[PDB]
């Protein structure tokens, strides 16, 4: 939950799922259909210095791309 | 007067006994009384007092001319109260209280 | 070389503000001092020579009186000591209703004789046991010195001259018309069941026609008018409620639904037609007087002034369950008319003027109810309030005379006897506490003191006069009032009796804040900081 | 009206000055806790600005009670944290480490050499240090529950519970094995989460255990539930039990008289169906973080159905993973497999002039409680601090089984490495090499001044013992002052640990190397 | 000057032997003050607060609370008392007194060059020890009634008058036997502690059922029922506002009084299922009900009750629904759905006492109570308070007592000898240790040594003679404080709670241990 | 105390306090020029409020450069001052003596 | 719990005023950073340059 919308956003365009700010075909029903799925070879939770952060790696459909930094503080 | 570490009662309390304050009260009754004397009789005259707001009240009534003074000494309320007493109950003669009152004490 | 540095230690740890006594000096002796001080303010107002105290309390209200309580109350006592041998006396008021300034005077004599003890080289474990063990000595005496008893209380005279001594200390020129009133009015209250209530006695303060002018009513009284037009009732039909005087209405959310337009013209008609009902359904149980504890609707009044019912509001539960009581009503929830067993009686109700105060009076030409008043004239608030407390006293002493009968000689005689007879037994008592127990038997000697002191005379004197008749063998003999030359007579015979169960209370109460006072050997006071209230 | 083309209030300072005060801010930190190395530690007494009194020899929280005003002093103080957080040992070794190589690093910086090549000859040096430090470690063998034992001791040797050392040792395995868990291909210790320390003031040290499950400080909502239950089934819930208002504004309309009767009803019926689904289970005990209505604990009673209440969701959490139970948040649908059965025994007893309800028989539980019992609430504070010490050590080897020898031994054996090593070099940055290698050995220094022997005489023949060549792990005895075979004396750390301090100490030196200028004073601008 | 004033420039800071130096001053202090607490023959304390509440006093604890000091070191002390008190609830002037002293006879050697570390040593050693010979020494004993007044007498002599502990021992082991149940853990919670202040100090007692500090509100309910049903309920009997909003909508004043009527229906079926109840239960004028609720009960329901003769009590506390029940043996009830005879307590006597503007209801006279009350009665309110804590001490030791069948001679006897078995063992101890063991022994010593000066005796030669007779005899001999001679504590009937020994030997130790290791004091958390 | 009702401005000592403060302050002296004694003793650095500056181990020179207010220190130092005007040794042993003299007591 | 005071003993005795630094790091490296300081001010000046 609280995902940013710029990472949701990468997400999705890295893993080929569709934001879906609803639920509403246009057959005025309610559903979601497994077409608007995206895909990846694993998601985890790692420990990163006594914190965890998500881990989406390997998506499909296109490469995606981050780095974290391991310093000294919070300055360097 | 020997200065207790730890004084009896709250600090500025102040305290008069014995006959000087019995004499203060009557000469305080005496002060009460001849602010009302000269309304007394047919030829009586008239008080005219102005409170902090300006209005001013005129009266030849002496309960109502101690009411509109503002006394604060204990012993010389007594004088205001019986007046308004005599006003309450019979309605004239609120100056003779007041002037019998003060004359026993003198 | 010219400070003298804090003591390391706990010294040196103390707050910025607190402040530590300890060892005899510092605590034990300031702790007396103190308390030595606080029996001489209030030892000028003892006795029938009393005089009264003008003391103007922190909101500029001024309080004239000789009750020792009151005093110690209206003073801003700061002292700890003081301020527990003060709540002694509060406990002794309290407990009893007499005896407060014996309280402080016995314990302020004890405290004294405690000091020069200790100078002359006694310990405080000493001081201690002496006191207690000749405390449990005049104890044990006391009993031995009852004179007489109350037996009877239904009788006006014995009722009114048991009480006159008790009420002659206050007000002592005029106490036979204040002793006669208030025998009359204990005399109405207590039935023949034994418990005697003292919030059955009412007192109200009308101010204007000299105190003498004072009498006792059989019922109540209220300083408030009638809302209707009907001012008077000669066969009282009395139906109290406890609940607003209107149509009762939801309690949640009520909200008139208006649908149609015959609705809304019927609306307000029906609920006058609904009013008009209820209020001629009470009417018509013979009910003439209603009394309410709310507010009076205007059209429930309308209905009511039509036939011709008084309205009287009573503005505090207190005054309507008092009213219920003097009355035999019961106080009903809502506009039912009242059932036969709920409709109080009394036989007048009406509105009458006193001074210049309207009051609606309740009376019972019958001797007898449950709540019986009191209205007390004067010409000055002060007056009336302090002719209020001798009042309390004298409900007080009726209250102990049903509790315990047993009566002991006053004016000193008591206390005479006490400290002969102690003294006596601490001579055969060896060992360091007969010190102490001789210092609790001289104690006693402040009562006749004080009295002696207030009248006029020569202390001395009176004392070794009631040693020597004493002596003789004479135990119901003090000094005299009414003498100008120190003179003793006997007290049985001219009617100066004090309750037993008073003065065993006052010396138990004296004797424990003494005691209690004595055991403490250190003092710790915080920052004394604020503290309005 | 001055033209002032920066603020009034901006300072600006540049030069010699900058970095000679960085590395003076640096050693006064290093020296506020130098003396606080070692088994003969001595203790200080930290005066909390809210009232509060911290007593340790901590020096991550000693560090963390003092506020600096110098930049650099908050770097190092940042650094400290960083250690804590990352391995959770080595605070007071990694600070002394990045002051001496500070200092030295000055020695330069005052010639004309540029802090460029000094950083430089850092990095490559800790590269080496990293290289030798993994050279000279030895393997463990985790099943082996004695060295376990070995190494804890070996971490909380030098804090106040050293004097309970076994039962100390025993408490913090036990808690990290069975708070060791796995799911779904992923290995977690998660020491943070669940093997809650929960201290009660009074008792004896020793009476403190590691429970077979959770202890929380509450009680039964109604006295006249069982207090006791052998084999409970544990129900965990969040949703309150209670009647609560709607999301949407649902104002109602009353015109017939018994429309208020009936929904008074319809409310009690709703609190007695959420009782019955609940009861459906045949449960015995019920937990829930939000309230419970008296009438459903009424319904509850009526079933013979303990219930607690207002429970935090961190315990609840706790409670789940201890005794195999799923928390769910609507009754309805509740099924077999959420019921909480394995715990063993549930009993709720009173401790001092307070309750306490205990789940303390779970077999297998993945989760785990401390109670601590002591004088006060410092010693606790102090013992929970270093029960945490030794439970991070314990993770730390059991993610990676790799021990190095301690004492000092392996500061000096990686300083005589470097120093064998920059004999070929025969450049200019040689001479940085050497002397952050050199620097290594403030700990076997620090560990003798704390000891109270003679520094020089010790590390002079430490020295020539490592010039030798099987003489890795001979290092500083902290009690005796002698040197002694670490693998005699049994003192070893996790080489994590040595790893991360030795990161951290030169990385701080690069950074605070790095800065030349300060200018202060300027607005937030957010 | 320092690091940290260097870093901090506003900061406070002491070093090396000033450190020492403070926290050995403020343990001084403390024990300085602390000294003439101890015994029965101790000095009482006046405690005055700053709003000027007058508290006497003579615990260690409350005399701790109530100090105006603001020293570390006194504050280190004064959690590891208030721990004590927590815990076993008495030991706390001994706790300090043994703080102190340990204190300062480490610094007798510290200040000869001697590092604390060996002193700290020396001190576990001896800990050791004489924990050791404090298993050996104590006295296991089925406790019947006449150990266990020995025991409250023990504690409340020391916190009170004598009379006034002799009161309280009856008062106190009374009712620890009344709620004790047999094998299981005593719960204090089922003794209330009720205040009245009316009569003297003397007449405070035990009630075997319950006192209530309200009673009822209608004045036509009985003030006393002889035989009473006693119905615990956690029912709220007044007007209850629907949760959702509810609302009346009418269209005439009929339709008003119907909603108005109507509206009371939920809580006139409760009403009526409890007058059901009661008329079923008793269909004469004999017995009664007392309903007494944890909620309240709104005007017309308790008009409704009274006219079935039926007492209600409303806002009961919450304790009170498990003291009633375990009492009276009813059962409490949340509901009245499925109300039956069967969970109605009983009663012997129900009456209602009235002082000044306070009701107070008695409930006794019960079957066999499994919780009772103590009523402390005083004519001022800081002697119901000493009162109050010195039967929180009495019903502590009582139940600690209890709890282990082993007792421990008082009088200082338990210290002379394990002072002079630490003495005998010290040769064993290896190394400079020596010193901290003898330090430990001292230590100990204090108690006689404070308990022979505040009887008034001299110290040293009290002490000699105690140590001599003890040394000849074997016996656990204590200070006689009527005449300082030697005196056998168990014989007489001083005894001390074994518990409360051993844990003023863990934290006393713990905590000077933990302070002797301690070199700097630092304040820079400003800033 | 009875002194200070008389004067409300008056600083008093009395009892065990008298002796705490008096021994206090002997062993703060004892313990400033414990240094002192012997050939192994320490220099101490005497700086005045002009900037003058001392360099001096000597126990009479000491006492009388440090800045101390207090009675006792005044009377140890007249006993010092004396000790140096007749015999011209002995001053640091005369105040090691004096403060292990009340210790000990 | 919130102020340290002065030691017994010569810390109290000291004028209000007057400062005492006794101790290697209180004393001696003060001294040598002093006497650093004031070569580093006139190390410039040194020599022909
Ligand atoms: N007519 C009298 N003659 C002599 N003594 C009297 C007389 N009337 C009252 N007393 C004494 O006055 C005392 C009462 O004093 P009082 O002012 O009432 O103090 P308190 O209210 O504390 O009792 C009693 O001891 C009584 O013996
Ligand atoms: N028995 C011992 N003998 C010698 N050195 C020891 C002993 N125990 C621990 N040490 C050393 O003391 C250091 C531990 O100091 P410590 O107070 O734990 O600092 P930190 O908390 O920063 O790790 C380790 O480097 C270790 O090598
Ligand atoms: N009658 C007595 N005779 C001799 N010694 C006693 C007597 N009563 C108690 N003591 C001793 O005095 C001590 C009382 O300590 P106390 O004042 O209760 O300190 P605390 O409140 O910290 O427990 C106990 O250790 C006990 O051994
Ligand atoms: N070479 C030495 N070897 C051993 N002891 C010495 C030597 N020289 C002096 N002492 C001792 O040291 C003390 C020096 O005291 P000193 O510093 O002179 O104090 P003061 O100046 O007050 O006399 C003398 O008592 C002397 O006995
Ligand atoms: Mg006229
Ligand atoms: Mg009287
Ligand atoms: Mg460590
Ligand atoms: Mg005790
Ligand atoms: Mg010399």
């Amino acid at each position: 939950r609280r995902v940013l919308k710029r990472d949701l956003k990468r997400i999705a365009k890295a893993s080929g799922a569709t934001i879906l700010s609803t639920l509403a075909n246009l057959e005025g029903e309610e559903t979601f259909e497994a077409a608007m799925l995206g895909q990846a070879e694993e998601v985890v939770q790692e420990r990163i210095c006594d914190d965890e952060l998500i881990l989406i790696k390997n998506t499909k459909a296109r490469t995606s791309a981050s780095i974290i930094l391991r310093g000294a503080n919070d300055f360097m | 007067m020997m200065p207790t570490p730890v004084i009896l009662l709250k600090e500025g309390t102040d305290s008069s006994q014995g006959i000087p304050q019995l004499v203060s009260n009557i000469s305080a009754c005496q002060v009460i009384a001849e602010a009302v004397r000269t309304t007394l009789g047919p030829r009586g005259m008239d008080k005219l007092i102005v409170d902090g707001r300006g209005k001013a009240t005129i009266s030849n009534d002496g309960a109502t001319i101690l009411k509109l003074l503002d006394v604060v000494h204990p012993a010389a309320k007594t004088l205001v109260d019986i007046a308004k007493s005599q006003d309450a109950e019979v309605g004239d003669g609120t100056t003779s209280v007041t002037l019998l009152a003060a004359e026993f004490l003198k | 070389a010219l400070h003298v540095p804090k003591a390391p230690g706990f010294a040196q740890m103390l707050k910025e503000g607190a402040k530590h006594f300890s060892g005899l000096e510092e605590a034990v002796y300031r702790n007396i001092q103190a308390c030595k001080e606080l029996a001489q303010t209030t030892r000028t107002a003892y006795g029938p020579n009393g005089m009264n105290k003008m003391v103007i309390n922190h909101l500029e209200k001024l309080f004239v009186t000789n009750d020792a309580a009151t005093i110690l109350r209206e003073l801003e006592v700061q002292h700890p000591a003081a301020k527990m041998i003060v709540m002694a006396s509060h406990m002794q008021e309290q407990e009893v209703g007499d005896g407060t300034n014996f309280v402080l005077v016995f314990a302020g004599a004890l405290l004294e004789l405690a000091e020069e003890l200790l100078r002359i080289g006694l310990s405080v474990s000493e001081v201690i046991e002496g006191y207690e063990i000749a405390c449990r000595k005049a104890h044990e005496i006391l009993p031995n010195l009852v004179c007489c008893s109350a037996k009877n209380l239904r009788d006006i005279d014995e009722v009114s001259s048991l009480l006159r001594t008790s009420i002659m200390s206050k007000q002592y020129g005029n106490e036979v018309f204040l002793a006669k009133l208030i025998a009359q009015a204990c005399v109405s209250i207590f039935p023949d069941s034994g418990h005697f209530n003292v919030d059955n006695i009412r007192v109200c303060k009308i101010l204007g026609s000299g105190i003498s002018s004072s009498s006792v009513l059989h019922g109540m009284v209220f300083k408030k008018e009638t809302e209707g037009d009907v001012t008077s009732v000669k066969d009282a039909k009395i139906a109290v409620y406890s609940c607003p005087f209107d149509g009762m209405i939801t309690e949640t959310k009520g909200t008139v639904l208006i649908k149609t337009a015959e609705e809304l013209m019927n609306f307000s008609k029906g609920e006058e037609n609904l009013m008009d009902a209820q209020v001629k359904a009470i009417a018509d149980t013979g009910a003439n007087v209603v009394v309410t504890g709310g507010k009076v609707a205007d059209m429930a009044l309308h209905y009511a002034n039509k036939y011709n019912i008084m309205l009287v509001r009573l503005n505090s539960k207190w005054d309507l369950r008092r009213l219920c009581k003097t009355v035999g009503a019961t106080a009903l929830p809502r506009l039912t008319p009242p059932v036969l067993e709920e409709m109080g009686h009394c036989d007048s109700v009406y509105l009458s003027e006193v001074g210049d105060t309207q009051v609606v009076v309740f009376k019972h030409e019958k001797e007898d109810g449950a709540i019986s008043t009191i209205v007390l004239r004067g010409s000055t608030d002060n007056l009336m309030d302090d002719i209020e407390r001798a009042v309390d006293d004298g409900v007080n002493t009726f209250k102990v005379l049903t509790r315990d009968k047993r009566l002991v000689p006053g004016g000193g005689a008591t206390e005479i006897e006490l400290a002969k007879q102690i003294t006596s037994y601490g001579e055969t008592c060896p060992g360091l506490e007969q010190y102490a127990i001789k210092k609790f038997a001289e104690a006693f000697e402040a009562i006749p003191r004080a009295l002696a002191e207030n009248s006029g005379v020569k202390a001395n004197e009176v004392i070794s006069k009631l040693y020597a008749v004493h002596q003789e063998g004479n135990k119901n003999v003090g000094l005299d009032i009414e003498a100008e030359v120190p003179a003793v007579k006997d007290m049985l015979e001219a009617g100066i009796l004090d309750t037993y169960l008073g003065k065993y209370w006052a010396i138990k109460l004296a004797t424990n804040a003494a005691v209690t006072v004595l055991r403490v050997d250190q003092i710790i006071m915080a920052k004394p900081a604020g503290g309005p209230k | 009206r001055p033209v002032l083309v920066l603020s009034q209030n901006t300072k600006r300072e540049s030069g010699r000055k900058v970095q000679s005060g960085n590395i003076n801010a640096a050693k006064t930190i290093a020296d506020i806790i130098r003396t606080c190395l070692g088994p003969k530690s001595m203790m200080k007494m930290l005066l909390d600005p809210m009232g509060g009194i911290v007593m340790t020899n901590d020096g991550n929280a000693i560090l963390r009670e003092i506020q600096v005003q110098h930049p650099a002093a908050k770097s190092m103080i940042e650094i400290s944290r960083t250690q804590d957080e990352e391995v959770g040992d080595g605070t007071t070794s990694v600070i002394i480490l990045a002051g001496e190589m500070l200092s030295v690093a000055e020695h330069f910086l005052e010639q004309q050499m540029h802090p460029t090549v000094v950083i430089s000859a850092y990095r490559k040096a800790l590269d080496d240090m990293i290289s030798t430090l993994k050279k000279i470690s030895i393997p463990v063998d985790i099943s082996d529950s004695d060295m376990m034992l070995n190494i804890i001791n070996s971490s909380i040797t030098t804090k106040a519970i050293s004097r309970w050392s076994s039962l100390a040792c025993n408490i913090a395995l036990d808690a990290v094995k069975m708070v060791q868990f796995e799911e779904n291909g992923r290995k977690e210790i998660d020491i943070k989460k669940y093997a809650r320390v929960e201290k009660i003031p009074g008792g004896i040290i020793e009476d403190s255990c590691v429970l077979r499950g959770v202890m929380i400080n509450k009680d039964v909502t109604h006295p006249r539930m069982r207090r006791y239950i052998k084999n409970p089934r544990i129900v965990l819930l969040d949703s309150s039990l209670e009647y609560k208002k709607g999301e949407s504004q649902t104002d109602i309309e009353i015109t017939r008289e018994e429309d208020f009767t009936r929904i008074l009803q319809m409310e009690e019926e709703y609190i007695q169906q959420l009782c019955e689904d609940i009861i459906q289970l045949k449960p015995d005990v019920v937990i829930t973080e939000k309230g419970i209505s008296d009438l459903a604990q009424h319904y509850l009673m009526r079933a013979n159905i303990t219930a607690i209440r207002r429970v935090r969701k961190t315990d609840n959490n706790r409670i789940a993973r201890a005794c195999g139970a799923r928390i769910v948040s609507r009754p309805e649908e509740l099924r077999e497999d959420d019921v909480g059965t394995g715990a063993g025994l549930l009993e709720i007893k009173k401790i001092g002039d307070e309750y306490f309800t205990f789940i303390t028989d779970c077999k297998d539980p993945k989760a785990c409680t401390i109670l601590l019992r002591g004088a006060s609430k410092e010693i606790l504070s102090e013992v929970e601090r270093n029960l945490q010490d030794a439970m991070q050590v314990c993770r730390n080897v059991l993610l990676d089984p790799q021990l190095v020898p301690g004492g000092g031994a392996s500061e000096m054996a990686v300083a005589h490495a470097l120093t064998e090593k920059s004999k070929a070099m025969t450049g200019v940055e040689q001479w940085p090499y050497r002397a952050v290698a050199q620097a290594l050995e403030v700990i076997p220094r620090t560990l003798i001044q704390n000891c109270g022997a003679s520094t020089i005489r010790l590390l002079t023949s430490l020295r020539a013992k490592h010039t030798q060549e099987n003489c890795e792990t001979w290092g500083v005895n902290g009690e005796t002052g002698t040197l002694v075979d670490m693998k005699e004396l049994g003192i070893w750390e996790p080489l994590a640990v040595k790893l991360q301090t030795y990161k951290t100490a030169v990385e701080t030196a690069v950074l605070l190397l790095r800065i030349d200028d300060i200018v202060s004073g300027h607005k937030k601008k957010g | 000057m320092a690091a940290v004033k260097t870093l901090n420039p506003k900061a406070e800071v002491a070093r090396a032997q000033a450190a020492l130096a403070v926290n050995i001053s403020a343990a001084r202090g403390l024990q300085d003050v602390l000294r003439t607490n101890l015994g029965p023959k101790g000095t009482m304390k006046m405690l005055v607060s700053g709003a000027g509440d007058i508290k006497l006093t003579k615990d260690g604890n409350v005399l701790l609370h109530e100090m105006q000091i603001q020293h570390p070191t006194a504050s280190l002390i004064a959690k590891v008392a208030t721990a004590q008190d927590d815990i076993t609830g008495d030991g706390t002037t001994s706790n300090v007194l043994i703080i102190g002293e340990l204190l300062k006879q480490a610094d007798l050697y510290i200040s000869e060059g001697l590092h604390p570390r060996i002193i700290t040593e020396g001190f576990e050693a001896a800990k050791e020890k004489a924990l050791q010979f404090l298993e050996e020494v104590k006295v296991s004993r089925e406790m019947d009634r006449e150990t266990l007044i020995d025991v409250a007498r023990t504690s409340l002599r020391t916190k009170v008058h004598a009379e006034l502990a002799d009161v309280l021992t009856e008062a106190v082991v009374d009712s620890i036997l009344a709620i004790k149940k047999q094998d299981e853990p005593i719960d204090l919670f089922m003794i209330e502690i009720m205040e009245m202040k009316h009569k003297s100090e003397t007449d405070t007692s035990l009630i075997r059922g319950l006192v209530l500090d309200h009673g009822a509100r209608h004045p036509d309910m009985k003030k006393r029922v002889e035989d009473a049903y006693i119905l615990t309920c956690n029912v709220s009997l007044e007007y209850e506002k629907t949760e959702v909003n509810s609302g009346f909508f009418y269209k005439s004043a009929e339709e008003r009084e119907k909603l108005v009527k109507a509206e009371r229906k939920f809580i006139e079926d409760r009403v009526k299922k409890i007058i059901e109840l009661k008329r079923k239960v008793c269909g004469d004028s004999d017995k009664g009900f007392v309903v007494i609720n944890q909620k309240g009960i709104d005007p017309f329901s308790l008009d409704a009750l009274s006219k079935e003769g039926i007492v209600a009590l409303r806002r009961a506390k919450r304790r009170n629904m498990e003291r009633l029940t375990l009492a009276c043996g009813g059962v409490a009830l949340n509901s009245f759905d499925d109300l039956s005879p069967d969970c109605l307590g009983h009663a012997g006597l129900v009456y209602e006492y009235t002082l000044g503007e306070e009701k107070f209801t008695f409930i006794e006279k019960c079957n066999n109570p499994r919780s009772v009350t103590l009523l402390i009665k005083g004519p001022n309110k800081h002697t119901l308070t000493q009162i109050k804590d010195a039967v929180r001490d009495g019903l502590r030791a009582v139940k600690n007592a209890i709890d282990d069948g082993c007792v421990v001679p008082g009088a200082g006897a338990v210290e002379v000898a394990m002072a002079e078995a630490l003495i005998k063992h010290k040769p064993s101890v290896k190394g400079r240790a020596q010193l901290g063991v003898q330090a430990f022994a001292d230590a100990l010593l204090i108690i006689p040594k404070v308990l022979a000066q505040n009887s008034g005796f001299d110290l040293q030669e009290t002490l000699v003679k105690i140590q001599a007779e003890h040394s000849e005899s074997g016996q656990l001999v204590g200070v006689d404080l009527n005449t300082g001679e030697p005196m056998v504590a168990a014989e007489v009937g001083v005894w001390d709670n074994y518990c409360v020994k051993k844990q003023l030997l863990h934290s006393c130790t713990v905590i000077a241990t933990n302070i002797l290791l301690v070199d700097e004091i630092m304040r820079a958390g400003m800033s």
